[PDB]
């Protein structure tokens, strides 16, 4: 359905083009390292003292969110 | 008798009848596997029966029997397969031409025949042949007579076996009083395992050949009667009927048309035999229109190879050029190149006069023929076309080119056509034949709907066949593969191919499933034709930044973009959801299920082929497309293309689901029968 | 009766390496010892 939508808005950009033009009438080596790159992650494919401070910062900014969002209702309701 | 027996009693129906009594039917695989077993066991029975002949003849009681047995073989008017192998194993057996061949071990091939050491085996093999019991296929009682006549023709020119010598001319009679001709024709010939070994091909065309070689008199005996006979037929059609010269006609035009072993035996009827030469002129004066039908597909059987259509383009040329003649007759040879090329250019002068006396049916016949004739002399002597297209007075080329223009009926276009491309063969006509093509606006390549546009949607609709649009693809791909020209029809409007590309793909191809088909395998044949012509067309599209820039051209004072590397519209018609891209796959579905059938002929080999071309097209995108996106994302045409993977990974209408993949593996399946699929498929 | 080649030429690149960058941190993801955990 993808790549289906894509041939179609290939189309209509190319309808749209045309009802603009007779009416209305009058790098690639980076490419290549990229997918070396994403092959060898493909290929890949193929401690106890830091949890708690982790666990923490999880919990700080799962508390963060919390005001964020009631920002965001409160900026809400005065709209 | 064992072998006889077994086989005998060997009745696929039967067996099935009984499995199926003790429900022993498997599925329809384990139906056909059975089957063919059945038939490879009784093939392999009759293979060794027939070996055993050709390696050492039968018995006087062996040979009884297998005539006992082949006296009740029945036809279905064409004889089976396993009835063709033993009538011509039977026929192989008492074949006397070994007795001819000039090798020196004469005697010791004299002494290994059985023929001619027990005389009990001619006088009992004469006795049941000559016994009036009509055996259950009469035509092949009369065959089997006639080549026991001429067995016995030819056994009579040794000094051994002459109280047989007389029996050989009333044999025949009995056997020319059977249609030995016509079941020839019909039954064995008009048989489609005929052509397929070729010591049956040998052994046919050897009786044929010794039919006018050794009994001349019977040949003569056979013109006189047709003459009376032609005389009487006239006296009856001014007053307002036996076709033996015609059966025996088609019969040559047809045991030679292939010679698969390439032994060139028509030479014999061609003089650089002198019988076979005579007889091949006398049947060429003052023939009447009836024969002249049958005998251009005799001459076209007798141009089987090389040297042979040499002799016969020889034979018209010199029939056609200026001589004096006939102590001042009408006309001469009514078989004759001058009377070909003549009426020829008559029947073009009347018709492009005329643009009602419409040519007779009969005279349609004969040019159909006439021109099937050629055709195949053309096609097996280079040295005929060589000939034909360089004759002055008879100007053929141009002469078709006229005709052409000119409304005959459509079959006489075809076989014209089929001569165009008989001659086209040597590459030097092919280029003038592309240029007077582009020259007499047969299809309209310059627009100033009229012309195979209508007479598709109108005729070959109607008529539910499309030969026009057959042939128009042929001649199309025969032109492409000659590297059409890049400013087509420059000056009258856009250079480029577009036309008949519009007109192939949107009216042809996209439409070839609306269609009706009164013959189911034109719907193949047609989508055969155009993927044909679109394959090679991507197959030299190579992308280049030039395709998508778009160039100007001044053409009829209108800047039109110039037309792309020839297959980037293809591709972008298979780089986007077209109707084309769907329909590829439509068929794909389509065969994969006709393939599961696992069914016999109808269609098939076109089928098989068009979904071959299918795949290689694939094959070609997939392989193109790396560059081609290279290209288009340098130059940026805002057309959006998707590499072939995602599409085929696509959602099937029918499927509802992305089984392109699938279904094209399950033709995988279907290996052990077709390779070629399966290799297509896995590349 | 130029310039946006190159640009659009630009654009289908981008395109493409964007996608590509996807496939980047999909393999990443596919990536996720302790370490990577």
């Amino acid at each position: 359905y993808k790549r289906k939508l894509m041939e179609l808005s290939h189309r209509v950009l190319q309808v749209l083009i045309k009802q603009e033009i007779q009416r209305k009438s009058g790098f690639k080596g980076r490419l290549n390292e990229l997918m070396s790159q994403i092959r060898m992650q493909n290929h890949f494919g193929a401690l106890r003292e830091i949890k708690q401070h982790l666990k923490q910062q999880q919990e700080g900014v799962s508390h963060l969110i919390s005001i964020i969002k009631d920002n965001h209702e409160d900026i809400k309701l005065i709209e | 008798n064992k072998i006889l027996t077994l086989i005998s009693q060997i009745d696929v129906n039967n067996e099935f009848d009984k499995l199926k009594k003790e429900r022993g039917l498997g599925n329809k695989k384990h139906r056909k596997e059975v089957s063919d077993l059945i038939k490879e066991c009784q093939q392999s029975l009759a293979h060794s029966l027939y070996s055993w002949s050709c390696q050492t003849p039968l018995n006087r009681e062996d040979t009884l029997l297998l005539i006992g047995y082949l006296e009740k073989v029945t036809v279905e008017g064409s004889l089976d397969k396993v009835n063709l192998t033993l009538l011509m194993s039977l026929l192989y057996c008492l074949d006397v031409g070994f007795l001819e061949q000039g090798t020196d071990d004469r005697e010791e091939l004299m002494k290994q025949a059985s023929m001619f050491m027990d005389r009990q085996y001619i006088a009992a093999i004469h006795n049941r042949l000559q016994n009036t019991q009509p055996w259950k296929s009469p035509g092949m009682q009369a065959t089997v007579r006639l080549a026991w006549a001429l067995a016995l023709r030819g056994i009579s020119q040794f000094s051994e076996v002459l109280e047989f010598s007389e029996a050989d001319e009333p044999m025949a009679e009995i056997a020319i009083g059977g249609n030995v001709f016509l079941f020839l024709t019909e039954a064995v010939v008009g048989s489609e395992s005929f052509c397929t070994d070729e010591f049956f091909i040998r052994r046919i065309h050897k009786l044929v050949t010794d039919f006018p070689t050794l009994m001349p008199m019977k040949v003569k005996q056979l013109r006189n009667r047709a003459e009376e006979d032609a005389r009487l037929i006239q006296m009856s059609m001014q007053m307002g009927l036996r076709r033996d010269l015609e059966h025996l006609l088609l019969l040559i035009g047809e045991l030679y048309r292939k010679d698969p072993f390439h032994l060139e035996l028509a030479l014999e009827y061609w003089c650089p035999q002198v019988l076979l030469s005579k007889f091949v002129r006398q049947m060429s004066d003052l023939l009447p229109a009836t024969l002249y039908l049958p005998y251009l597909k005799m001459l076209r059987g007798l141009a089987s190879g090389p040297q042979c259509a040499h002799y016969c383009f020889s034979l018209l040329k010199a029939n056609g050029g200026s001589s004096a003649e006939n102590l001042q007759a009408a006309g001469g040879s009514p078989v004759s190149w001058d009377h070909f090329f003549h009426s020829l250019m008559l029947y073009h002068e009347h018709l492009r006069r005329d643009l009602l006396r419409g040519i007779t049916q009969r005279e349609l016949d004969g040019l159909i023929a006439c021109l099937q004739l050629t055709c195949t002399i053309i096609d097996w002597s280079e040295s005929a076309r060589l000939a034909l297209c360089e004759h002055a007075q008879w100007m053929p080329v141009v002469v078709i080119l006229g005709l052409l223009q000119c409304s005959i009926p459509p079959l006489l276009k075809a076989e014209l056509l089929k001569t165009l491309a008989a001659f086209g063969k040597s590459p030097e006509i092919a280029a003038s034949l592309w240029q007077s093509l582009e020259y007499t606006q047969i299809l309209q390549t310059v627009r100033a709907g009229v012309g195979i546009e209508v007479e598709l949607n109108e005729i070959e609709s109607r008529c539910e066949e499309y030969p026009l649009t057959r042939a128009f693809c042929q001649l199309i791909s025969t032109l492409v593969e000659s590297s059409f020209p890049t400013n087509l029809g420059a000056g009258l409007r856009a250079p480029g191919f577009e036309p008949y590309l519009q007109f192939l793909r949107d009216t042809v191809f996209l439409r070839y499933r609306t269609r009706a088909y009164r013959r189911a395998a034109e719907k193949w044949e047609v989508a055969e034709a155009v993927l044909d012509v679109f394959y090679k067309l991507l197959k030299d599209y190579e992308p280049q930044p030039e395709d998508f820039v778009d160039q100007y051209v001044e053409l009829q004072g209108e800047e039109r973009v110039a037309f792309k590397p020839p297959g980037f519209s293809l591709m972008h018609h298979l780089l986007n959801e077209s109707p084309m891209l769907e329909l590829c796959l439509s068929l794909m579905e389509e065969g994969v299920t006709q393939l599961d059938t696992y069914a016999p002929f109808p269609g098939k080999k076109h089928l098989e082929k068009a979904v071959a071309y299918c795949f290689m097209l694939l094959n070609l995108t997939l392989q193109k497309e790396n560059r081609f996106m290279d290209l288009l994302r340098e130059s940026h045409l805002s057309m959006i293309v998707t590499p072939l993977e995602q599409l085929l990974q696509g959602i099937n209408p029918r499927s509802k689901k992305a089984d392109n993949v699938v279904n094209i593996a399950r033709y995988l399946c279907h290996g052990n029968s077709n390779a070629e699929l399966a290799f297509e498929s896995a590349k | 009766q130029k310039t946006y080649k190159l640009a659009e030429n630009i654009d289908a690149q981008l395109k493409r390496m964007a996608q590509d960058l996807k496939e980047v941190i999909e393999h990443l993801n596919t990536s996720a010892n302790p370490l990577q955990q």
